[PDB]
């Protein structure tokens, strides 16, 4: 007879007490991760090797070639990938195709305008030696920088009907060169625009000449658009300089679940449900404080060091009739009993599970990226996205103590509904190795025939 | 000495249910994932379903979604493939396939095929 | 979905001369991040097993003859027989494994003797 | 403004999920409570009788 014992030194949490040793207690938190940059189910991911998403959609020389992309889980960028844009610019709208791009797992690369097809301007000649391919001055591959032919740059009326049921994605540019005879130079015109146009779109972009500084040796500027073009709908160009054209759209294919993975790390040959930018996760517990923006079936992020659920008893307890916690027992947890103590082992597996069913309502971070005037909204991203990991991590942290501080009250209370059991089934202060089975049998039955056993109480009012 | 000899094969109903059988042998059964190749008669291999070695990453064709069911003993060396609601489509030899890496999942190993077939 | 496609699907090679199956890919089953080309290539005679050959593209399996010899990269492939034998007679297929939900195997050339 | 857009619906939806979590967690213990009131009292009850 006792409450089962152990040396595990396994320590738990509570709201009255902050380290409390448990004999059993499990863990519901990774702080594990593979450290490699892992598949999700199966599919492979976009992994942009040293290159950024605009580098990939516009088709950057220096990244890789990037020929019939298959289907991806996700996009891993790096944190700053050195194959920006090559020419130098800004990518309008960067972000919010980024988001877009979150939205989908596939593309097929289609061709709006063959290269052939410009019978009047120089498509060839259009290259920097900012953007080298194989060693020899290039550009970017899907769009076309368009340069006169013979002195002079006729408008270009181009349309293109999205004919695919799919939707469709068209990038081009402007060149906002250094100065005037720069213009001249490439563009006999010297007042140009690009006058473009769809259902849901208008807009013209006159090029903004400015003296600007150096990046990647070269000055002059290259803004780059992008438009979803729907089914059946026509992208109609009218330029007269400046114009780096489309040569390839970009079908989506499948509209899924994804992200864009700020991760720096390599892809290692793995499949796992969950992954993260520092790894992956491969148990089926329901938290994890490696970085809040995973994907795929995953635990739901909580960022606490130590997270440990309390399966055990705490080490009357050591009061008259029971000798203590004595270690020698070792089947049941309470007193040797199947009736307590098979039902107790049953609950840990729901109790862990019950934490996965609760908070499963956790706040799910997403992956929103912000440009350099967006400061503001980034800001207000980051302490909605952190102030919401506060918020469930402190729920997860209260539910643990409050499930903890429960369950050695459930191992308290039932230690003492035994004894309490064991204290009116013998109807006597009498503490009463020889007798075993004879003394004890009629306590773990159940059944104590205390008029059998009035000898013993004749010689309690005898000792009395 | 490595084999993979299927097993529960035969005559079946339009919407009945079969459930396949591929002991194995001749290797660790609970390290290499498993996959299912049907070919009907006087048409290509069509892969079916997969299972890895844990049984934790299962895969089905789009024809075959919800309709099988993968699942392995590793104790026993044994893998399994239920069948559920079966269409004509489904007249064919069932191979059993082992991938030796456990990401990659090109087949080495092939078993004898149990010709499964639908129909009145 | 991910779908691969053969060109020639009855090879007619006589015997001991080069055979040559093409094996394109709707998507590029080359991955960057280890330069490794997921695919397959089988040899299934009438009546048989299928007999994996090539895998990664490149590698041949252990057992294989030497005159098979894989190549190519991206979405277009090729199986070389250096010289045909009367073995040699069986439905060759291509099979990627880029897409490991989706594992699809090629249409299927057999090489028959002139 | 697709972005903001869906900061405002996880911000939104983030929200409900914390305060459908508090109200449920609140009437769990509220129904913790209520029982463990009517079990202490009727105990209350057999121990005035006892
Ligand atoms: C609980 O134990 C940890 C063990 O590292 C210790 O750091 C912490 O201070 C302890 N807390 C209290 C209240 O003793
Ligand atoms: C280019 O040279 C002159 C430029 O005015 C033009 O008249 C002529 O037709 C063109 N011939 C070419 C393309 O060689
Ligand atoms: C082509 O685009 C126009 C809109 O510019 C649309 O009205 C038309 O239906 C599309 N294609 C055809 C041939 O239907």
């Amino acid at each position: 007879i006792g409450y089962h014992a152990n040396n595990s030194t396994e320590q738990v949490d509570t709201i009255m007490e902050k380290n409390v040793t448990v004999t059993h207690a499990q863990d519901i938190l990774e702080k594990k991760h593979n450290g490699k940059l892992c598949d999700l189910d199966g599919v492979k991911p976009l992994i942009l090797r040293d290159c950024s998403v605009a580098g990939w959609l516009l088709g950057n020389p220096m990244c890789d070639e990037f020929i019939n992309v298959p289907e991806w889980s996700y996009i891993v960028e790096k944190a700053n990938p050195v194959n920006d844009l090559c020419f130098p610019g800004d990518f309008n709208d960067y972000e919010e195709l980024k988001h877009l791009l979150s939205r989908i797992n596939h593309f097929e690369k289609i061709q709006i305008i063959p290269k052939s097809s410009w019978s009047s301007h120089e498509a060839s000649l259009g290259v920097s030696s900012a953007c080298p391919y194989q060693g020899k001055s290039s550009f970017f591959r899907n769009v076309v920088w368009l340069i006169k032919k013979n002195s002079t740059y006729p408008t270009i009326k181009r349309s293109y009907n999205n004919t695919n049921q799919e939707d469709l994605l068209v990038l081009w540019g402007i060149h906002h060169p250094n100065d005037a005879a720069e213009q001249t130079k490439l563009y006999q015109n010297p007042t140009t625009y690009i006058s473009v146009g769809t259902s849901t779109l208008n807009q013209r972009l006159v090029p903004r000449i400015a003296t600007r500084s150096k990046v990647n040796g070269q000055s002059g500027r290259m803004e780059f658009f992008w438009t979803i073009l729907k089914p059946n709908d026509a992208i109609n160009f009218e330029s007269n300089g400046n114009f780096i054209a489309p040569e390839y759209a970009y079908k989506i294919v499948k509209k899924g679940d994804s992200t864009i993975m700020k991760s720096e790390l390599e892809y290692g040959n793995c499949n796992t449900k969950c992954q993260t930018p520092m790894g992956a996760i491969n148990s089926s517990m329901p938290f994890h404080n490696i970085h809040p923006l995973t994907i795929g079936e995953c635990p739901k992020y909580v960022k606490s060091n130590r997270l440990v659920l309390a399966t055990g008893l705490r080490n009357g307890a050591i009061a008259g009739f029971i000798e203590g916690g004595w270690q020698g027992m070792v089947d049941g947890w309470y007193g040797a009993d199947k009736e307590s103590t098979q039902k107790a082992i049953d609950g840990v597996t729901n109790k862990v599970n019950s934490i996965i069913d609760k908070m499963n309502t956790q706040f799910e971070a997403v992956g929103r990226e912000f440009n350099n005037l967006e400061r503001r909204i980034e800001n207000l991203n980051k302490k909605m996205e952190d102030g919401f990991l506060d918020v469930w991590t402190y729920n997860a942290e209260l539910l643990v103590l409050m499930e903890n501080e429960r369950t050695l009250d459930f191992h308290d209370s039932n230690v003492k509904n035994l004894y309490d059991k064991v204290r009116l089934q013998l109807r006597d202060n009498a503490k009463e190795h020889k007798c075993d089975n004879e003394c004890m049998e009629s306590v773990r039955n159940g059944t104590y025939d205390y008029p059998q056993y009035s000898e013993e109480a004749r010689l309690k009012r005898e000792e009395i | 000495e490595v084999q993979l000899v299927e097993s529960g094969g035969g005559l079946v109903k339009p919407g009945g249910s079969l459930r396949l059988s591929c002991a194995a042998s001749g290797f660790t059964f609970s390290s290499y994932s498993m996959n299912w190749v049907r070919q009907a008669p006087g048409k290509g291999l069509e892969w079916v379903s997969s299972i890895s070695s844990s049984s934790s990453y299962i895969y089905y064709a789009d024809s075959v979604k919800g309709r099988f069911t993968i699942s392995r003993d590793n104790a026993k060396n044994s893998l399994y493939l239920q069948m559920n609601s079966l269409r004509a489509e489904d007249t064919a030899v069932y191979y059993c396939a082992r991938a030796p890496a456990a990401i990659s999942y090109y087949m080495d190993v092939w078993g004898k095929g149990t010709t499964v077939t639908v129909s009145g | 979905d991910i779908v691969m496609t053969q060109s020639p699907d009855s090879l007619a090679v006589s015997l001991g001369e080069r055979a040559t199956i093409n094996c394109k890919s709707s998507q590029s089953v080359l991955y960057s991040s280890n330069n490794k080309n997921y695919l397959a290539w089988y040899q299934q005679k009438p009546g048989q097993p299928p007999k994996l050959l090539i895998y990664w593209a490149s590698t041949r399996e252990s057992g294989v003859p030497d005159r098979f010899s894989g190549s190519g990269s991206g979405t277009d492939f090729t199986l070389t027989i250096s010289s045909l034998q009367a073995e040699d007679v069986a439905v060759y297929y291509c099979q990627q494994y880029y897409s490991t939900p989706a594992l699809t195997f090629g249409g299927g050339t057999k090489v028959e003797i002139k």
